[PDB]
């Protein structure tokens, strides 16, 4: 005799693993929505608070891929994450306003 | 929200009937659709007769009104010959241009959806689902088997059988919020006027603000230019500008002090209007057709012009 | 390639009732009935708090429940 | 591999591949609504986004929103069905949480994601959960209660052609994922089908077995007649008006509406059991194997043939003894077993 088995059946051909590197900088989130020094205390709060809670219950584990200090798209993606519009202008000779 | 659901659920077959055959499905998404859509006729077509607007109870730029989108300013730099008849033909600079997209010729009928133009049966304070059930009950007690409304259902204004069992009665201070509605529904244009010279009210004839006329008449328009007869020349108006005061004819009409006030009728179009109910049209044509071709049907006659008037903003809604 | 699953619909039966109080009849066995008509629901109906709420306030608070 | 797109190389095994470089993303990139969005609005859309988030690898989830949609679906060319399947099935490890600069009104963090995405070989949607009956035997004074050992646990049947599946080394993310999926044949005795092994038990009498189904009928097994159902060989019953039946009572059906069948229809088989099985059950007194579907007259005999020839007769139970050859020979020679019993109770 017989009875339904309603959930489906997968079989398995491989599996495939990937690494995500996740990276959240509020100074760029507060550049964008015209924020005040008031609230940029209250980003950084709400911020903290997600992350922490997150960090506090997850004990690390070794993943066998190479170091991403070592890879050329986390060296150009956290350059420009830090100093985009960052510039550095230099006198002729030092002259103030008058 | 609702994709990212999408993406991680297969269908299923569920042993029970199509949802399109079942009442209260039809019911309810007509009522989604077309609740608050009509579409009203004229006895024949006949347009708003001028393109200048003289409405004074509106108070000018100086909340936002809907009615500043065809409000002309009074500019002081203009170029080297420049006369309002070139450019606004015979409307009143600093008054309002009703443009000729809103005076069509050939316009016989009015397609509109909005809730507020409802008589007092309709209350937003109740709920919507009171609301619905109100609408729902109207609507089947004002119709018998067509999609034509009763007169009863209409106000005086656009019929001498008309009750106000489904539609209020357009006032004075509409025209401020809801401009194209009273342009293309009015049956009679009345004026609202303090400028000196109208009815031939004269400045000695009168048996802060007191009695005074808003705006009064100067000798005439000119220019005048230093060696530079294109971009920036003085102006001389023919009138005077409200900016300083900018809220007397909207204080007088409320009545907070006494003014020598000018009303003018003009009759526009025959009190013989015919009114029908798209929601009404769309439960009774899915019961021959099914739902899945009226809907798509009723929902192109929306995009009849090419902007479809369910997406307009619930005030501005009209459409010729 | 299309899926779509007869997992709840295999047997080639079904037994349905005309109102959820018919459950309790006693003279019923122990399986699956079920009712034969759809329930229809609006959210615009049931969320009335949205309703008062104007702006972007309106927005966040639907965001919240979806 | 060097690209995502490589899992799909037909010479590669059954094992997990790692792709070889990170996916760096900025969420500032990611989210474009906040970008347009502006103060506290601005922060509560974004406080609703990383609760989310966190709700997600608590469960061992994936988020979708951190990655792109036609970019995954373009690399591992599949049909929009089956991204749904890869979708539901996946799972998240978060192996670092570090924060990387702090001020009074600044900071900054950053996660390590790994994701373990399945990717089907074939998927099965209309299935049956198997369930062994049986059949009862009376031989030599003893019930028997005998089994077949079927080669598969579930059966599919997508269509018209039915498939009898064999799964090993399964675990549940949503649905039930196997390592291995055989397909097989139903028992029989021919070369076209399989050769199962067949079990029998000794059991206590009277026997009853009685199972309501879920559409109102009910299954019953049982060593004695009641309500003109047969004994030993089961059966599924139905009854037009309320009764009482082995001591309980089975109910009318409710009238039920008529639609599309998926059931399976298995082969028919006759099965030749040993004439003394309920003896060789007996003197076991656990569940043994006594035959397969596909076995010979001479070698099925052949196989309790030496145990049962050395039950022989003793001096300390020779009325007991006696007792047993009756009801051995009553089926084959009935006037010596009235003997041989009037022999015993002397
Ligand atoms: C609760 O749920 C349970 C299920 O869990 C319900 O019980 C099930 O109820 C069903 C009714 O809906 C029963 O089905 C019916 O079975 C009848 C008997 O079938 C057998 O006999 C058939 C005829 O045999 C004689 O005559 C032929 C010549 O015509 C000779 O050759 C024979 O020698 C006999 O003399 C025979 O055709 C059947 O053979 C098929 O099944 C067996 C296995 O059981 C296979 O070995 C065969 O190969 C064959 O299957 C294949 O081929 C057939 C076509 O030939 C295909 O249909 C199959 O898919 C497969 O490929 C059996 O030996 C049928 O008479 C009866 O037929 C009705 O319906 C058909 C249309 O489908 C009409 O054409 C007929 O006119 C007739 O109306 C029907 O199929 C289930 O048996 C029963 N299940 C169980 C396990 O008991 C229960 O009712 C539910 N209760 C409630 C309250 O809801
Ligand atoms: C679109 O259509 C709607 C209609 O659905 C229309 O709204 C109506 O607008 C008119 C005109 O403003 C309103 O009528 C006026 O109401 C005035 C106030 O009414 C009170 O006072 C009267 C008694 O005076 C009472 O009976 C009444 O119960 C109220 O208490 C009223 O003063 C107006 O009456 C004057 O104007 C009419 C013009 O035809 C005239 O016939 C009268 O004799 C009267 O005298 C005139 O006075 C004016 C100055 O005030 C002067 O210029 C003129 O020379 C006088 N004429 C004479 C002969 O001496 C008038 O009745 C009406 O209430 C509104 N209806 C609703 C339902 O609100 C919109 O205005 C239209 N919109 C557009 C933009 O076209
Ligand atoms: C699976 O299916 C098999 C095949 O059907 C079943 O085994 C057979 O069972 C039947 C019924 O019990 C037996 O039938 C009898 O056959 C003999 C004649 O057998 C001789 O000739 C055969 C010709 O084909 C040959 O196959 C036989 O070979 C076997 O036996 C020899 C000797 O032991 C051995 O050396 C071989 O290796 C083979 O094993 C053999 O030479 C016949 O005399 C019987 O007649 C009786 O019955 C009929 C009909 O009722 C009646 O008219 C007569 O008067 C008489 O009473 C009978 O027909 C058959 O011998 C079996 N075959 C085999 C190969 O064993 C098996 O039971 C099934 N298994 C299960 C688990 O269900
Ligand atoms: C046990 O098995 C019986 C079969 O031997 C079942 O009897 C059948 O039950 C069905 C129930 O749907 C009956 O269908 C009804 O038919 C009558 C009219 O009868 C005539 O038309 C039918 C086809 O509709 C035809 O089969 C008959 O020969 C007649 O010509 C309708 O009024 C009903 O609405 C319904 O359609 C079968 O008629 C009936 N068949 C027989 C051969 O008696 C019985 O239900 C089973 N009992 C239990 C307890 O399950
Ligand atoms: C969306 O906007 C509309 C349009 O402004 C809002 O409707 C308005 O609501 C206010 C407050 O409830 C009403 O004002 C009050 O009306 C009552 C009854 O006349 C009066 O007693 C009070 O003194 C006050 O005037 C107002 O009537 C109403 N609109 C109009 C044109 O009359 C609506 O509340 C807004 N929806 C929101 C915030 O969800
Ligand atoms: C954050 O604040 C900045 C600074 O005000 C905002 O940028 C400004 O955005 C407005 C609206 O888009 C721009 O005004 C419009 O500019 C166009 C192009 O010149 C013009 O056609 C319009 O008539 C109107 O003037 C404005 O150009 C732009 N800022 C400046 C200084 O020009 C920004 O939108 C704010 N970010 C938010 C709300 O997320
Ligand atoms: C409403 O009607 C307009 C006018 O017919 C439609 O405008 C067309 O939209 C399609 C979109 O694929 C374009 O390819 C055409 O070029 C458009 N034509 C013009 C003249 O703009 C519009 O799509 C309709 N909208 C709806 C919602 O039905
Ligand atoms: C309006 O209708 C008239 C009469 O049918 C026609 O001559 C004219 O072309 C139409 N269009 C305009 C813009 O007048
Ligand atoms: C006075 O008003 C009447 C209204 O009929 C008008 O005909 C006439 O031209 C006006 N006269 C003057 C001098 O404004």
């Amino acid at each position: 005799y017989y009875e339904p088995h309603p959930e489906p059946i997968v079989v398995k051909e491989r599996v495939l693993g990937l690494s995500q590197i996740l990276m959240i900088n509020s100074e760029n989130i507060a550049n964008n929505a015209n924020l005040t020094q008031e609230v940029k205390k209250l980003l950084t709060e709400m911020v903290n608070e997600e992350m922490q809670s997150l960090s506090d219950v997850m004990i690390d584990f070794e993943i066998p891929l190479g170091d991403p200090r070592d890879q050329e798209q986390y060296i150009h993606r956290k350059c420009y994450q830090e100093f985009a519009n960052c510039y550095l202008v230099k006198y002729k000779e030092p002259k103030p306003w008058p | 929200e609702m994709q990212s659901l999408s993406d991680v659920m297969i269908d299923f077959e569920i042993p029970l009937g199509d949802p399109r055959d079942q009442e209260q499905y039809i019911h309810r998404k007509c009522y989604q659709e077309f609740a608050n859509c009509y579409l009203v006729k004229y006895k024949e077509p006949k347009p708003w007769p001028k393109e200048g607007l003289i409405a004074d109870q509106c108070p000018l730029p100086g909340n936002r009104q809907s009615i500043w989108d065809y409000y002309i300013k009074v500019e002081s730099i203009r170029p080297a010959n420049w006369t309002t008849k070139s450019k606004y033909g015979q409307a009143r600079l600093g008054s309002f241009y009703i443009p000729s997209s809103l005076r069509q010729i050939n316009v016989s009928h009015v397609l509109f959806c909005s809730d507020q133009l409802y008589s007092k049966w309709y209350n937003i304070e109740n709920t919507i689902e009171q609301n619905e059930r109100f609408l729902l009950n109207k609507l089947n007690n004002l119709t018998s088997g067509t999609s034509v409304l009763k007169k009863r259902a209409l106000p005086k204004d656009w019929s001498s059988q008309g009750k106000n069992a489904l539609f209020r009665e357009i006032n004075v201070l509409d025209i401020c919020s809801k401009p194209e509605s009273v342009i293309l529904l009015n049956t009679s244009y009345y004026s609202f006027s303090l400028w000196e010279g109208d009815c031939n009210f004269t400045k000695d004839m009168i048996s802060p603000y007191a009695c005074r006329f808003w705006r009064s008449k100067n000798e005439k328009e000119e220019t005048k230019c230093r060696d530079g007869e294109t971009k920036r020349c003085l102006y001389y108006p023919l009138w005077d500008s409200p900016e300083s005061t900018y809220d007397f004819g909207y204080l007088a009409y409320q009545k907070n002090f006494p003014s020598p006030i000018c009303i003018e009728q003009q009759k526009i179009r025959d009190q013989d209007y015919e009114v029908y109910s798209l929601y009404q049209e769309c439960k009774i044509a899915s019961k021959a057709y099914g739902i899945d071709t009226v809907l798509f049907s009723l929902k192109n006659f929306l995009n009849y012009t090419g902007t479809p008037v369910n997406e307009m903003p619930n005030a501005r809604a009209f459409v010729g | 390639a299309k899926l779509r699953s007869m997992g709840y619909a295999l047997t080639g039966a079904v037994q349905t009732l005309s109102q959820i109080s018919d459950i309790n009849d006693e003279n019923l066995q122990q399986g699956i009935y079920l009712l034969r008509d759809h329930v229809i629901t609006l959210m615009e109906a049931t969320l009335h708090d949205i309703s008062v709420m104007e702006g972007m306030f309106a927005v966040q608070h639907l965001h919240t429940h979806l | 591999l060097s690209q995502i797109s490589d899992i799909n190389d037909e010479n590669l095994q059954q094992g997990i591949y790692l792709l070889r470089d990170h996916v760096i993303t900025l969420m500032e990139a990611t989210l474009h609504d906040i970008s347009v969005m502006e103060g506290m609005f601005a922060v509560q859309h974004l406080h609703t986004h990383l609760n989310h988030l966190k709700t997600m690898l608590l469960e061992r989830r994936i988020d979708w929103t951190y990655m792109s949609s036609t970019w995954l679906q373009q690399q591992l060319q599949k049909s929009d069905d089956e991204m749904k399947v890869i979708k539901r099935i996946a799972r998240s490890l978060v192996y670092y949480v570090k924060q990387t600069h702090s001020s009074p009104t600044a900071t900054a963090w950053e996660i390590g994601l790994y994701y373990e995405l399945v990717i089907p070989k074939h998927i099965y949607l209309n299935n049956w959960n198997v369930v062994n009956i049986g059949h009862l035997v009376k031989s030599a004074g003893q019930l028997t209660h005998v089994t077949i050992a079927h080669p598969y646990e579930i059966i599919n049947k997508e269509c018209v052609e039915t498939i009898y599946l064999h799964l090993e080394d399964c675990t549940r993310q949503d649905y039930v994922i196997c390592d291995v999926v055989k397909i097989v044949q139903p028992c029989g005795n021919s070369s076209d089908t399989s050769d199962c092994p067949v079990w029998a038990e000794a059991v206590k009498e009277p026997f009853v077995q009685v199972n309501p189904l879920k559409n109102g009928s009910y299954l019953v097994l049982a060593s004695s007649t009641d309500c003109q159902i047969p004994p030993y060989v089961p059966s599924i019953v139905t009854v037009n008006e309320t009764t009482s039946c082995f001591g309980l009572d089975f109910k009318r059906p409710l009238v039920a509406e008529e639609r599309l069948s998926f059931e399976p229809r298995l082969p028919n088989l006759q099965l030749r059991l040993p004439h003394l099985v309920g003896i060789i059950a007996k003197i076991k007194g656990i569940k043994i194997e006594v035959t397969s579907s596909g076995e010979s007259i001479k070698e099925q005999i052949e196989r309790a043939k030496a145990e049962l020839l050395r039950l022989d007769i003793h001096e300390g139970d020779t009325p007991a003894w006696i007792q047993q050859l009756a009801a051995a020979t009553k089926d084959v020679w009935p006037a010596a077993a009235s003997a041989l019993q009037g022999i015993g109770n002397f």
